[PDB]
Parts: C-alpha cells; structure tokens; sequence
C-alpha cells in the first residue's frame, strides 16, 4: 500500500527524479497527513463574473 | 523488537510540520460536501482582483470615505503631479491595505507584474488627457511630467471607455523583492500628471473625481509564509 | 452585432414582467454561477417541495430612495426585503424552510452634465457591526431586519450609551462596509458600478449561497446589498442636487419545504 | 490539470504597436478586472519564467499549527481552602485573533482539524518540597455530555467521550478530528439568529444573539491533573494549537481592518482609524 | 504494492 | 562521469630523455599553471593508484555541523523587577569565525540549511528550590513579521510563522530549510551599496553602508522559555549549530588571513602581521 | 504499535551525522540556479593552481611585500644555497599559508607530487644557470651544491621562457604524510643553487628578483577533514 | 539500529485509540461461540423497534 | 503479510481510492486492533418477529 | 520507492558488492540528507584559462 | 506478499 | 519499488 511521489527539486547537490515515499497508518482520512498535491484554479469567478464574456482588445463598453 | 536509534530532532514539536496523527472519533459519519458558489484554490486568485486604493490619506481624508477619491479640475496645463507613489505593494501606506497588500503582508518575498486602473467618475461633457507613469528605481524620483514622459507610460483620453490601465512590468534586479521598505529591494515610482487639461464645458461641474485600483498579473507570486503586522492582540 | 445588438441595451423578463434598459454596463453572474433548483443528490428534506415559478419568480420593485451629496450609503438583506413582496412573501411564511436566488437590478439616470459613482456591493452572509460598546452581537432581529425599507450607512461609528433601554441596532460605518473591515477592498464581492458618465444601472445574478442546501428564511438572511457612493453625487453648480435610486428585485429558483402554518413574526 | 506548484506563465517578446485594438482602455463599472499582462502595453522579451504560486495554495497558508487557547489548571496541597482547578474550554477559534484572521479571508470552509498540546509547569510558592511528574487528563465533552463539576467526580471515567492521557516531559500530545459540522461546511460568518421572535410570543422569549447558531455548536475540553494533591503547590498550563488539514474554502472576504471586538463583526470605538498619514503627492 | 505517482 | 571517490591517475613508467620536448620550461605571465607529472622531469615506476579525492568534495568540506551562536534566555521568579529574558538572534554566518572561514574561500554558494539545536540549562542562585522540565519556543520571525517585545506576547502565537517547541533533556531539536534566497545564490561578498547617493538629495538621505545589501536579510529567532516563573530562577543556552547541504559554490577566494573585525573585510590596526620569523636558507 | 528496541547511539547529537529532518518552509518557492562562472567541485582543484611562496621571512622582509622576492646577483660563483626549504607543506612557515598550505591545514593527511616553479623577473639582457634540488628525507640536508646535485634536480636555463618547474615527485615510507611538523613523516629538503651564475652586460641591473610558486601535481589527495590553527576567536 | 524520529502523540493515551498490543494469556484455548438467538450488529437496530411514550408526566 | 484496505474519505484536500496499510505483529488474535470492517444486519428479528410475514400495504389483522 | 546504492569498502572483514538502502520520508528535497554520490571536475577554468590550448612538451611562448 | 481489500 | 544504483 505504499504511495511514491516527485519532489519538485530546488537547490541540487553536485550529485533524474527524487522520489519520497508515504504510508497510511490509520483507517480514518483525517488521521493522514497533508497531500500537498494541490491544483490552480483560473481566477475568472473572481475577476471576470460578467455574463458577456469579455475579449480585452476590444472596447470592454459597445 | 526491532533495533531501532533516535535521530535528532525526536520529540520536538515544529509547528509547521506534516505528519499523520491518531483520529479521536473514529467511524464519525462526515456529512458531505455540496457545491458552494465561490471556491478558491489559491491566495493569489485574490491578488488578482482589483481592489480600489486609499490614494489621499492626508490627515484629514484618511480613514474616512475621501481618501479613495483623487480630485482633478479644470484648470490651466501644469506639469506638477496629481499624485506620487512609491512602488512597495505591502508597505506603502496607499498599497499595504489593499487586498493584494494584506495578502502581501502575509508572506516575506513577492515577485511580478501588477496593473494600476484608474477610473473616471466626472460627467460625460467632460473631457481629458492624462499621462500614467512608472520610473524603475536609481533616479531623482519624478516630479515633472518631463522626467516622468522618460519611464513607462500610457497617456490616457478620456471618453466612452471610462477607465483606463497602465501595467507596470515586472523589472527588478532580484528574483523577488521583500514585503518591507528596503533599498536593496525597492520597486520605483507611480506618479499621474495632466497630458493636456480636464475641460468642461459651461453649466458643468469644474471638479470630479477619479479613483485607482491595483491588482496583480498572473505573472505574480509570492514566498515564504510569515506573521502580518495589520492585526495584533494586546493582553 | 453589424445588425445593431449591444452590451449596453438590455431586455430581461421574469413573469408577467420586463425590465428595459439602454444604457447598462453588461450584468454581472456572481461567483459565475446561475440560480439553480436543489439538486436529488444536494437535497436534506425528504417532503416534497413547493415552487410557485411565475407568482414569485417575478420582478418586485421596493420603495425608491434619494441620492443627495449627503448620502453615506444604503444597505438590504436578502430575502428580507422581499419578505412582504406578494406570493414570494407569502410561500417564504407558511414554509419552515425556503431557498432562493435572485436577480437584482439597481436603477439610477441622471444626465450628461451629472457625476457620481455608486459601488453596488452583492455580500454572501453580510453581518453587520452592532451600536454596542459594552454588550456584543446584540441587535435586535427587528432592527436587523428592516424589510423593504432597508437601513443607511453611517460615516460616524456613535455608540449607544442608553445602558437601561439599549437601542439594540446595527452602527454600520461606511469606509468599514459596516464590519470592520475596509471598503476599497469590498469589490472581492460581486459587484457593478453605476458611473453616472457611462450607466444608468447594475445588474447582478445572485445564485442561492449558504453552507447548506436549504435553511429558515425567516432566521437567516443569505445575500445583503450594499449601495455606497464611491464618488460623490456633483451637479453644474448646485449646492444641493438630488437623483433618485429605485431598487428591483426577482426571486428566481425558489422552492420552499415544510408546510405549516404561517409564520407570524414580532417586527416591532 | 494546473497543478499548485507548476511554474507560471513565460513573457512573450513583444513589438511595436499602431492598432485599433485598445487593451489599455476599459470600463470597470462593467464589474471585471482587466486581464492585462505587460506585452499589453510596453515592449517586452522572452522570459522564460520558474515561479511558482506553490506557497500560497489554500493548504500551504494554512499548513502551520497556531495557537487558540491556553487554559490553567493545577495541584495545590490537601490542606488548602480552595478547591483543585480543573480546566474548562469551549472550543473554537475566536479567543485569539492571528488564526481567526486568516480563515475570514472567506465565508466559508471544510477541513479535517490536527490539534496539539504543549504543557508547561512550574512551581508556586517559595518553597522546597517537590511533586513527583504529574499526568493530565484532557477530556472532550461534546454538547450534551455531563460537564465535570469536580476535579474528580464521576465524568472523568471516560467510557464514551474521547480523552487524553498526557505525561509531563513527554513529546507534546496530538490527535485528529474529521469535519464535525453538522452543515455542508463550516460558516465563518451567520448573518441570522437561532430564533424566530413571534408576534403572539413573550418578547423575551423569542430572543437570541446576533449572528450565532448553535448556543453550544462543538462542545467543551475539560482538564485536570490525575495526580493527587502534593504537600507543594504546582500550577501548569496547557497551550493548545490548531492546524486546519485537507482544507476547502469558499466566497472571498476582507480582512478585518479594526481590532476584534468579541466572538462577532463588532468593532468598538476608538479602534477605528488604522490607515497612517500620507501626502498625495509623496513619495 | 507500490502505487506510483 | 568521474567520480570524486574514483581513484587518481595511475603513475606511469618513464624513461631516459635527450629531446627537444621541454615541459619543464614555461611561462606563469601567461596566466597558467604547468600541468607537469613526475614523469615529466624525472624516471618513474609504473605505480597502480589508489587514493581519492572523496573526502575533499565540496559537500565533504562543509558536512559538519558548526556553531553559529549561543542563546541566552531564563525564567526568573515572579517577584523580581527585571523582565523575564527572551533572546533575539539576527541569522548568520558570521557570529563566529571558523564556519565563516570556509565559506569564504568561495564568492557564491547555494545550499539547503539544516539547523540543529543543543540547549542546556543551569540553576543561578545558591539557593535550594528547584524547577519543573522546561519547554522552550524557538519562533523564526522573517523580515516584516512582528518582533516579540514581551516573552508572553500575542507574537508567540506564531500562526503563520515557524516554530518550534522543545522540550529540555530530549534528543537536540532539527529543522531543515531550503535555499531562501531572493538571488541566484547567496554572496558571501557584495561590493557596493544598497543606496545612490543622488546629487538633488540630502547627503544624509543617499547614505547605506558599504558591502550591505538588505538591512534585514534574513530576519530572527526569537527564544522563550515557555514556563511560567518558578520561585527557583533557571538560566539557560541554546547553542544553534549549521550544516550547509545539498551545496554548490563559486568563483574561489583566499582565505581569511589576518583576524576578522566585523561583518566586512575591515581588519584591526595590531592584527595583520600573520607571518612567522623564518630564514631564505634555513630549512 | 511496532516492536521496536533502543540501539546505543539513540537521542546523541553527531555534528558529523547524516540524516533527514522536517522542513520548517514546506512549499517554498526556491529560486532556480543560473549558470555562474567559476564552479568549484573539490578543494584540490584550488591545491592545483600555482601560488605565490613568501620565501623570505626574514625579520624585517616578513608581513611585507618584500618576502615574496628572491634576490640574486651578478656576483661570482659559489656553491651555496640561495634558499634552503624543507618539504613540510602545512607545517613550514613558508609554504603554510600559500593556498595549497591552507587547504592542507584543514585536513590531518596528505599524500602525492607537488611542483615548484620559479620565475626569473630580471632583465632580458640577464643571463644564467641555477640547480633547483630536492633530497628525500634521511640524510644530512643540503648546505653545498655538491650534496644537492645527488638529489633529484633540474639545471634551469634562463632565456626566453621564463619560468622553470620543478616537479617534487612522491617518495615517501607512509601512504598518508601528516599535516604537522613530524620526523616520522618527514618530507626532505628544497634547495637552490648557481649552477654558474648570472651573467648581465654593462647599464643593465646586478641585481635581481626570481618568484617562486608551489602547486599540487593531479595524484595529491588530502585526507581526515579537521579544524585549522589559522583562524581563531578569543572571546 | 534503524534511524528513526519520535513525531508529538508519541507516549499518549488516547482512550479512542486503535493499536495491537502484547497478550498477556498466549495460547489460550478460547471456548468457541454458539449460534445464540437475538444478535445485534447496529444500535440503530434497537432504535427502529417501538418503544411506549410516557405521555402524562403530570405531577401525580 | 501486509493487509490494504479503503479508507472512507470524508473532508477531502484540493488534491481515486485513499488506502491504508496494516501489519499484524502477534501471533494471538486478541493482541490485534478492532478492523472496524463490520457488518449491518436487518432489524426484522426484533422489529417483526410474527411467524405470518407481514405485508405493510395489507390490513396487519384479517 | 527504496533507493539501493553500493558503499566504497574499505577495510573488509574476514568475510561481491555492498549495499546501502535509502528511503525519503519527506516532501521537500531539502529534508533530504547529502547523497555523497558526488563528482569531479577538470580543474582548467582555474588552472589553465588561456585562450590558446597549452601542450606542455612545447614551448609556452612562442 | 500484499493482501489487498 | 527499489530504484538500484
Ligand atoms: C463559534 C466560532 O468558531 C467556529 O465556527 C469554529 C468552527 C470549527 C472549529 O472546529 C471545532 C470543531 C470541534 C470538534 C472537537 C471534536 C474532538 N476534539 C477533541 C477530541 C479528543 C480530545 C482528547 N480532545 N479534543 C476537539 C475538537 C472551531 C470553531
Ligand atoms: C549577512 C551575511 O550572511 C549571509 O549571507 C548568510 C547567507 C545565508 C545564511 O542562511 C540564512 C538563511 C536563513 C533562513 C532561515 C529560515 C528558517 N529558519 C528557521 C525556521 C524555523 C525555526 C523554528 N527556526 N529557524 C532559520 C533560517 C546565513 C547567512
Ligand atoms: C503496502 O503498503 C504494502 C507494503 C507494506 C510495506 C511495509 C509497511 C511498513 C509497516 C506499516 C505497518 C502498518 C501501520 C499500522
Ligand atoms: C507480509 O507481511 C510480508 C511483507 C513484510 C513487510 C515488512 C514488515 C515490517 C516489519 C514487521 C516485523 C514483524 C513484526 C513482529
Ligand atoms: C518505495 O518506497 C516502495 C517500498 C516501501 C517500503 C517500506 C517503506 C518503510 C516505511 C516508510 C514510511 C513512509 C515515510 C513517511
């Protein structure tokens, strides 16, 4: 049941992917650990709600 | 059992570790989740949204309504700023409470591109040219529109699209700059000017408004997670 | 479109009503999500829920209010101030629980030769700052819901010092939103900007937002509107101009659940 | 696909400009923010860009274990007049202000919650005698349970709620809670009341408190020292810290501006002017 | 075993 | 592909020479050394080689944990009129010499850093009370957060910041960090000025010091004792210990020759004489 | 949980040690390496480049610029030294701290070849012949060229190329030499000498300065990394 | 022997917990079960068979 | 001898089945934690025990 | 997820390649420990940096 | 080996 | 599983 994932590498020894290997414990899901395995989301909910999709060359008012 | 030898470390409780750790209610039915309007997945998301900028905070606009309104006139072409700006998003007294601000005070180091719009609320007979400008750090900070005209600018007229946007590019020396006021580090400066003059015509109001936002490019991030000074608990 | 279409002019109909407009600054969707009905796989009460469609999902106009260079701002909660508006009204009363989205439409003309700037502010669960200095999270549910009538903005927080007979009422500052925190960052919500030069006005499509699927109307208040004058109201040289504001607003979506008896509420 | 630490966008080189397109130019009473990069309005080069917005992902902001409470409880000699203090806390993050800040950046939330405890202690009075190491006892009571009246009354036998066992001197003690709630999320903020005031009720009896739901929503932490009474005084405290995991946040908000006035959005006066002087046209 | 990622 | 534990090159035999090949004669103006074997100038054996230059690697140089400061805090009893010490230390290399030393034989370095803390305490007064087992708040504070101004301040809540609790007489605490720097890699020297001096401005206005670069680099660890004061006052040190890993360096430098004198180059009137009396013909 | 049993070695801090730890910046940012000139992969590359020997410490050519220079002269020929070293490279005061001595002082044993090269900085119209010598450990040390000659020498020319190298080839009993003065691990003996002598016409300088450099030759290895006596911190 | 770290929770009891731990009986012959009627698996069970309300809790 | 099972997961992260993995230790059963991996029955030998099946639809007497 | 590297024998028991196993329990490559598996350079950007090849039988001026 | 479930 | 070297 062992989970293998990348470590996105910074600072690189003088010494191919890394791996680090994570194991469950336990039978409840909060009992685990932070993923860290997240994903982005396009800000346009936020920053663009309007219903006639804008396109920014042309004039935003016609 | 199995031969085992304690590494330093051992015990130690760091607060920004990740570990597993054992459930106190084990087999709680969850309720589910259900699809809530508005999520988000990262602070930046925010950074990107503009948020209007308490320009005027003289002592007797600031901390009421007035500090967010940047009066322009009618008046004769003068070659004096509207305003003066200086390039520290997180600690700048105009840009550190905004919502790209306080999040910028949440972490140590910010990089990218950010976008000033500025909106004019004088009425339709109104008419204008003005000049938008960023000056990269290292000169006598701008204070004519003849050094400003030298930087990066966008002259701006006045018409049927009300608002206008200058984007200041990210150019720095270091990778990222730090959330503080510091010479290594600094960013440069924002400053308006008249390009031509506001004119009205008769039966018109003389004096308007205008009102500026910032937000950041996606181009833009920020590093190292840290305590913000903007909320306390004395006692 | 070549042949004539444009953001700027606008039909919307609900019901037995339309809304024209030929001056708007296209419409906002919060949070880009449309108004939904409570999906099977969402849903909590297992009765089978009343939508009135047409009689409530309709277009209900509130009383106008007035724009003068004195004005802090003006606040509504959701659905409070649609709480005496027809069937609408009438469905949210005899129903234990209620769900509803709403469109909102906010209308302010004035002329060319005018100035100001509304910021029309769409806030999820907008709770209010009290008059309290010595008691918190104490305003009265009469005084928190002021129906159709709505409530004002303050630029001056002035707390209440009748410790015997406590007013019991919100203190909403302006440049605060009301609750502590700071107005230029109020357009994270959605939002539109009745600018007198460009548009006469806003138009907001509010979805039902709540951390559960469906709740006590009557208890809880979902959406509040906030009106706040960004720039000031201005008129050739008049010292004390005037331009009216009249708010209107459509249920969309609405179904309700647990059928009883009407709620009568204490509000006065 | 967008993975958190993936790198963001490259600058495009970009040219010279003598268009009817006007990227610079538009009108924000429309409700949108202008989607403008700098190749919109300068000059620009290729740069092929590394960062990444891997930090500032919902988890990783609030990926940190901060302190909620700290609570008092000790063991004083036999003799004594005063009864053994136990602890008794309701849960919840508003009795300080950094953590609670930085969950009402939204209105809502779901997370699994990590909470750890770190116990110090220390001699009261200028004495010599000494205590051999104590054991604490931290007890949840969920809302409904019988609350301990007595250090050592019959609740502490534990034979349902969940307790902790903790040994002075040992590595701080830690466990995990799913999400409780008996909502879809967790709401920051509850513009409503628990109550409905009705016409023909009592006005008295149709009233609650602004903005609160549950009179008791998640229920207490009881502690005690398991040790009986030492012929020395010693007085210990436990500092509780909460770490939101596998965290879902939703609908933005401000952060708060003004100092915390209490459990709610209540701002007191005098606490109400927190922007600095600063000239318009300054530097 | 192992599930790789 | 070579490896810095593979062995040397292997001698090679070599015999009589009457040739117009000259390796011994060369030309150090040009600006290099003569790359000459033993070979070259003299008859050798065929050597099989088996030494290596494994433990002279730049990780192998600098994989071992150095002191770069000593902490002091203490928790004194509750009556006294001086404040209970918390410790400030501003992040560096350059507290103490020998670490200081090898990194300087290099311009530019990048590494990870991994921070090992050793703490010890003692008893101050000849007196005959004693305390229970300390725990102690390590907070790193980056540039912009708040300073603690008070052992028990809101700061040590530590929300967002880093911290760690340890608790006396276990194992050494151990955090590791990555490469923070907002450079490419970090200069162990910078020859300039973090300032211009600009003609139109005050003279006191354009003035930075020499070498420095941000005024707070890097920022601080604040250390408490988190125990409430004990009657018995307890003195303690937290020794900090740094290992470069995971390291790259650049553009190679002389050693520090004559004593250090600051955070710059600056050196002390009466340190720089090095060099020992030694004769041109005395073995 | 697991069976497990405490080794000695358990909770002991080893500065030497190798192990992982918690990250106290999870998700941090980190900004990528460019391509610097000048990387550095072993201290013995730095042992290879030639530096400057400070042969005379004389009492008052000693801590100056004076104790790099060798003098020579016209004079006629003798067999005595010039300058007379032993091969002790972290121990003799003036090979100790050339770059070679330094690194050498940061570790407890050394092995391999070391090269000397001389620079003659007289004038073009300069002639000359010098023997540079080196003895191997066990004998009475070279005070006349006669005993030097029976070492492993080079007779430099000067003329055109202007420098000589000597190479040091490695002749020792032990596989490792130590880094401090020991009989045990002694090195030898460095001497210089006329081979004729130099020879200027009329106008031109008698008097002369010749620069020695020491480096390592590509089979030299340094081992038992350990603190050096170089640097120190009183208080 | 193995490196390893004591992470916090390490010596706690939580009375909730889940873990094997030493036997102190080993090789115990255990009496097998017997097919008794009336098992239950699920408090709930009990909950859904009808039970008689005291209505009247009047003082008398 | 490793056992891998299906955690539930309830509140998930911004980032496909969650395992867990258990080992036994002891050769006693009794030294074995609770698997928690139970069963549900149906409520019918309390709820109705009557020997003639009762039809909910249908007069219960007749 | 292991990794399996050989160690350099030195001093060899009365007693073929030895091994070493390293397992990363981490996220981040900075929690990581110093491989060692390290490499040499040619050591002429500091030794030789002229701009004409040196061949040392010939003469270096010339 | 791996008993899964 | 065991990534050898
Ligand atoms: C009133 C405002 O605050 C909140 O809305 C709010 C929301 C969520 C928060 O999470 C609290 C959930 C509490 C659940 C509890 C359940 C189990 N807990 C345990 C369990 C075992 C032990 C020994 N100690 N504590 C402690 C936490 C806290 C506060
Ligand atoms: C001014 C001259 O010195 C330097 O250039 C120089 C360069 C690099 C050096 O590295 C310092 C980098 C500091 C980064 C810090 C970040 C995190 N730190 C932490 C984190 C958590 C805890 C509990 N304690 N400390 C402590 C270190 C130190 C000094
Ligand atoms: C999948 O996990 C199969 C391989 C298991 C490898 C050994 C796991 C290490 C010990 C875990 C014990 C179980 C934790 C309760
Ligand atoms: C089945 O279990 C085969 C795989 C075993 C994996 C390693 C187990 C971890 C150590 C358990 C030791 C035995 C307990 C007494
Ligand atoms: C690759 O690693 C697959 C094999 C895993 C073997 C067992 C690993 C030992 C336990 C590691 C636990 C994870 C560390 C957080």
């Amino acid at each position: 049941g062992a989970q293998v994932s990348s470590q996105k590498v910074g600072a690189h020894e003088n010494s191919s992917t890394i791996n680090y290997t994570t194991i469950n414990y336990y039978r409840d899901s909060a009992s685990n650990a932070a993923s860290k395995q997240d994903f982005s989301q396009d800000p346009s909910k936020f920053t663009e709600p309007i219903k006639d999709v804008l396109i920014k060359t042309a004039p935003m008012l016609n | 059992g199995l031969p085992v030898m304690n590494t330093p470390g051992s015990n130690q409780y760091l607060t920004a570790d990740n570990f597993q750790s054992p459930c106190a209610l084990p087999e709680f039915d969850v309720t589910p989740p259900i699809d809530i309007p508005g999520e988000v997945k990262n602070m930046m998301e925010l950074a990107e949204i503009d948020t209007m900028i308490p320009f005027d905070l003289s002592a007797t606009k600031k901390n009421t309504m007035e500090m967010y309104r940047v009066r322009l006139s009618d008046k004769p072409h003068t070659d004096d700023p509207i305003l003066c700006l200086s390039l520290s998003p997180a600690s700048d007294p105009r840009l550190s409470h905004t919502m790209l601000g306080e999040i910028l005070n949440y972490y140590t180091h910010w990089a990218g591109s950010l976008k000033f719009t500025f909106l004019f609320c004088g009425s339709m007979m109104a008419t204008g040219k003005l000049l938008v400008s960023y000056a990269p750090p290292g000169a006598d900070p701008p204070k004519k529109r003849k050094e400003a005209m030298l930087g990066t600018h966008v002259i701006w007229d006045i018409g049927l699209q009300s608002s206008c946007t200058m984007v200041v590019p990210w150019i720095s020396n270091t990778t990222y700059r730090q959330t503080i006021d510091d010479s290594f580090t600094e960013g440069g400066y924002i400053s308006v000017f008249y390009q031509t003059r506001i004119v009205v015509p008769l039966s018109t109001p003389r004096e308007m408004d205008i009102l500026g936002f910032v937000s950041a490019c996606n181009d833009f991030s920020v590093r190292l997670l840290r305590d913000t000074t903007h909320i306390e608990q004395k006692a | 479109e070549a042949c004539g279409y444009s953001d700027r002019v606008l039909q919307l109909t609900l019901g037995n009503s339309t809304i024209t407009t030929q001056e708007a600054a296209n419409s906002v969707v919060a949070y880009g999500r449309w108004p939904e009905y409570l999906r099977d796989s969402e849903a909590n009460p297992v009765d089978q829920p009343t939508e009135p469609d047409v009689a409530a999902c309709r277009f209900y106009t509130l009383d106008t209010v007035s724009w003068t260079k004195e004005s802090r701002g003006w606040w509504w909660k959701l659905p409070d101030a649609l709480r005496d508006m027809g069937l609408f009204g009438q469905n949210m009363y005899y129903h234990y629980l209620g769900r509803s989205g709403y469109t909102v439409h906010v209308q302010c003309n004035a002329s060319k030769f005018h100035q100001g700037a509304l910021g029309v502010f769409a806030v999820p669960e907008m709770c209010l700052a009290g008059d309290s200095n010595t008691t918190t999270m104490h305003t009265s549910y009469q005084n928190a819901n002021p129906g159709e009538k709505g409530g004002t903005f303050t630029g001056t927080f002035t707390p209440d010092n009748n410790q015997t007979s406590p007013a019991r009422r919100f203190c909403p500052v302006d440049y605060l939103l009301g609750n502590g925190t700071l107005l230029g960052n109020a357009f994270v919500f959605p939002h539109q900007i009745i600018n007198l030069r460009t548009n006469n006005c806003a138009t907001l499509v509010l979805p039902y937002v709540n951390s559960l699927s469906i709740d006590s109307m009557v208890k809880h208040n979902n959406w509040g509107i906030a009106i706040l004058p960004l720039a000031p109201l201005n008129f050739a040289s008049e010292s004390s101009p005037e331009i009216p504001i009249t708010l209107t607003i459509a249920p969309m979506c609405c179904e309700f659940n647990g059928l009883r008896n009407i709620t009568l509420p204490r509000l006065q | 696909a967008a993975t958190s630490r993936d790198a963001l966008p490259n600058t495009e080189a970009s040219g010279p400009t003598h268009s009817k397109e006007i990227p610079a130019l538009t009108a924000v009473e429309t409700g949108a923010t202008n989607p403008l990069v700098p190749s919109d309005t300068v000059q620009t080069r290729h740069v092929v860009q590394h960062r990444s917005r891997s930090e500032s992902s919902i988890e990783s902001f609030f990926a940190r274990g901060a302190c909620v409470t700290i609570m008092t409880v000790d063991n004083p000699a036999s003799t004594t007049n005063k009864d053994k203090l136990f602890a008794v806390w309701k849960i919840t993050y508003k009795d300080t202000v950094q953590l609670r800040r930085k969950l009402e950046f939204f209105t809502y939330s779901r997370f699994d919650m990590e909470l750890t405890f770190v116990v110090t202690a220390n001699f009261t009075e200028t004495n010599n005698g000494h205590a051999l190491n104590q054991v604490y006892q931290i007890m949840y009571v969920p809302p409904g349970a019988p609350v301990p009246e007595k250090w050592d009354d019959y609740t502490w036998q534990t034979s349902s709620n969940p307790s902790i066992f903790y040994t002075y001197g040992t590595a701080p003690a830690r466990i995990s809670v799913p999400y409780v709630g008996i909502s879809n999320a967790y709401s920051h903020f509850y513009d409503g009341f628990s109550k409905v005031p009705l016409k023909d009720q009592s006005a008295a009896l149709g009233d609650s408190l602004y903005g609160a739901a549950s009179l008791n929503d998640f229920g207490i932490l009881a502690v005690r020292v398991v040790n009986d009474h030492n012929p020395t005084k010693v007085t210990s405290k436990i500092r509780v810290y909460l770490k939101p995991k596998h965290i879902r946040v939703w609908c933005p908000r401000p952060p708060r501006a003004v100092a915390y006035y209490g459990p709610g959005v209540d701002y007191k006066d005098g606490t109400l002017t927190p922007l600095s002087t600063k000239d318009l046209t300054t530097y | 075993g192992s599930s790789s990622t």
